[PDB]
């Protein structure tokens, strides 16, 4: 069934399971022509594919090649997605391949289930939840990474850094998801809030500063604050 | 011209013959059905005045032998049977007949509509989606469910409708999965006319027996059945030109023969928007479309 509020504990059960969001892998940005009509020109995207218990994240980086001469472009990229998918779980040992993978736009759901039609006993689930998982460019090393690649590419992160040798998964994909929504909402006081002081660095295999535990419940607070206020301005209440 | 006799009619029943029907009254002298027109196959069908829950009849054919309808108190419906004397049974008949106590198929001259709903109809593809080789004619009821149905009890009992399903590997060629899941003319061409159906008369034969049944029977099997078969064609960019034009005919008298008010639940919104509307085929069914459109412009 579909995912939300009320089936929200299972993500941390030790059934292995992958989000997949497809919102980054086809980007353009439009433009006038010299005669004055409009025309999109692509760049690189990714699929954005994550386990939320151990925070492993596949980024298959998505070159403008594979665009190159097709139609019809936003019907393709799920396709992509979906091959893309089947493709990494194909890969993937069999006591490695998820038992569910949940997809975060419904309209992945057909290309998904088409292309893993030979994995039977892989369930694929829509959610009821708004996951703030496009904001995931808006992190400044999978950002770069994405942009700079040249050719297809999978590059493999740990998005909670090591913050379960601290913590237990559900509250780092709360964490997570608390960061991803503030960057969605206000990318640059977001940025703002987490680069602000000169002395708190980033390893460089992490994607996020090395917080203590104490700085973390200062940052989580001026995240939930950032996101409350934009609502606010939002809907004028 | 033949005919279906009856012994008797002891219980209140309306009784259907082809798109016909007649109210018959308890005990009523009642003895048969003459002047049925030879060349198609025919549905005799029932339903009881005091149950309007189990619609039920039986599909047949004339020429494959004399056949003839006997109410049985213990299994408690009318039953069809074969008389395998031919003299006995003339000898019922012309009696019956000389009394006048059949009524008769009530074909008028200019209609050619049963011939339209049944014209890839044969009586031995029939047999072969209701399975029970002991008889000539083939049984169908409201309740049967379909091979397709049961996969997801009784085999026996069952409507054996080839299987369509368009996310299943039947329908799906390996690194063709976009291309096959948006046009599905390789599933409809290679895997269900050449392979399956072997013809596209077989195919229309399967689809216009099963929305018969929808309708005379209320077979919500039947009915996932039709559409699915319209469906598939519509979704395909690559059809041949003469089975275009012949399901538009096909399609045109199912529409003009359904009952008004059963539009409701015998015509499924998404398949009829998707195949007029949004499907390769679109633009290929004029007469579907304009009967659609002038009686049930709700639907759409
Ligand atoms: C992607 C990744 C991240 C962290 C640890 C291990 C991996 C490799 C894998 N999951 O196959």
């Amino acid at each position: 069934g579909a995912m939300n509020s009320s089936n929200y504990a299972e993500l941390f059960n030790n059934d292995i399971k992958l989000f997949v969001d497809d919102t980054n892998v086809y980007r353009v940005t439009v433009h006038k022509t010299f005669e004055g009509n409009v025309a999109t020109k692509a760049i690189n995207g990714c699929i954005f594919t994550l386990n939320p218990k151990t925070g492993h994240l596949f980024l298959k980086i998505i070159h403008t090649s594979v665009w190159a001469g097709q139609k019809r472009l936003s019907q393709l990229a799920k396709w992509k997605t979906a091959e893309e998918v089947s493709a990494l779980v194909r890969s993937l040992p069999k006591e490695e391949q998820p038992k569910q993978i949940i997809v975060t736009r419904k309209a992945m759901l057909d290309p998904l289930e088409v292309h893993m039609l030979d994995f039977p006993n892989i369930a694929i689930r829509p959610t009821e939840l708004r996951l703030p998982f496009s904001a995931a460019m808006s992190i400044d090393k999978l950002s770069d990474v994405v942009m700079k690649a040249t050719e297809p590419q999978m590059v493999l992160f740990n998005i909670y850094d090591d913050w379960l040798d601290r913590i237990s998964s559900y509250t780092a994909f709360s964490r997570l998801t608390l960061l991803l929504r503030a960057l969605k909402t206000n990318e640059e006081s977001a940025k703002m809030i987490l680069l602000s002081d000169p002395t708190i660095t980033i390893k460089s295999y992490h994607l996020w500063p090395s917080f203590t535990d104490e700085q973390w419940i200062t940052i989580e607070s001026q995240m939930r604050d950032l996101i409350l206020t934009e609502y606010g301005r939002k809907y004028n209440v | 011209m033949n005919t279906v006799p009856f012994t008797s009619a002891p219980i209140e029943v309306t009784i259907g013959i082809d798109q016909y029907s007649f109210n018959v009254k308890e005990n009523q002298p009642f003895h048969g059905i003459k002047d049925i027109p030879i060349g198609h196959v025919h549905v005799i069908h029932f339903q009881h005045a005091d149950n309007s829950s189990m619609r039920y009849g039986y599909w047949f054919d004339c020429r494959m032998g004399n056949f003839y309808i006997q109410y049985d108190p213990k299994d408690g419906l009318y039953k069809m049977m074969e008389e395998r004397d031919g003299a006995k049974f003339e000898n019922i008949v012309h009696n019956f007949k000389e009394r006048q106590m059949m009524v008769s198929y009530p074909k008028i001259d200019e209609d050619d509509t049963w011939y339209n709903l049944t014209e890839f109809v044969q009586m031995d593809k029939i047999r072969k989606i209701v399975r029970k080789d002991e008889n000539q004619f083939s049984y169908v009821d409201s309740s049967m469910t379909t091979v397709q149905e049961n996969e997801l009890s009784d085999p026996a009992h069952s409507l054996n409708y080839t299987v369509i399903n368009f996310k299943s590997r039947e329908a799906i060629r390996p690194g063709h999965e976009m291309e096959d899941f948006l046009d599905k003319s390789y599933y409809l061409n290679t895997v269900m006319l050449q392979g399956i159906f072997k013809n596209s008369s077989n195919y229309f034969g399967e689809l216009q027996f099963a929305f018969l049944n929808a309708m005379f029977f209320g077979n919500y099997g039947s009915s996932l059945q039709w559409h699915a078969m319209i469906e598939l064609i519509c979704s395909s960019a690559t059809v041949p030109k003469h089975m275009l034009d012949k399901l538009d005919e096909i399609l045109y008298y199912q529409i003009k023969t359904l009952p008004e008010q059963y539009s409701d639940i015998l015509l499924n919104e998404r398949v009829w928007n998707i195949c007029l509307y949004s499907s390769f085929q679109k633009n290929s069914l004029h007469n579907t479309e304009k009967i659609m459109e002038n009686k049930y412009p709700e639907l759409l």
